[PDB]
């Protein structure tokens, strides 16, 4: 094989992991239905401001 | 001066614990995790962690959190290992 090859693809592959993480606690550590709730939730606030 | 006048001050001689700060505000938290409420507590909790200096023993460390029997601590910035021995992050 080759040590420079064989670390540089797992690092591509933790690239890909990284980027699903990020993916995941943006959008995905909260119910659809919890996300709306809670900007629901913030209306009245914006209405003052 | 507390340790050099620990003898004569209050009544023996004393050895170097640590020196410690502590953080006095309200924090807010920044989760990206659904906290129940006793979650949050410790996370709050968790906020007021005290930095500073310490001396390296397991009865030390122990003394100043009596809660922590592995791991890290919140309440003094050290912690110990499953070996027991304290660890090195500290």
């Amino acid at each position: 094989f080759d040590p420079a090859l064989l670390d540089e693809a797992t690092d591509l592959r933790n690239g890909a992991k990284k980027l699903l993480e990020k993916l995941k606690t943006d959008y995905f550590t909260r119910s659809p239905e919890q996300h709306l709730k809670s900007l629901a939730e913030m209306k009245p606030v914006i209405e003052t401001l | 001066l507390s340790i050099t006048h620990s003898a004569d001050w209050l009544g023996m001689r004393a050895t170097p614990a640590g020196v410690l700060y502590f953080h006095i505000h309200d924090p807010m938290i920044q989760s990206n995790l659904p906290l129940g409420l006793d979650e949050i507590e410790q996370e709050i909790f968790k906020k007021f962690k005290m930095k500073g200096l310490l001396l390296g023993d397991q009865e030390v460390v122990r003394l100043m959190d009596t809660t922590l029997q592995e791991g890290r601590s919140n309440i003094i910035n050290a912690g110990l290992k499953k070996d027991g021995s304290l660890r090195s992050d500290s």
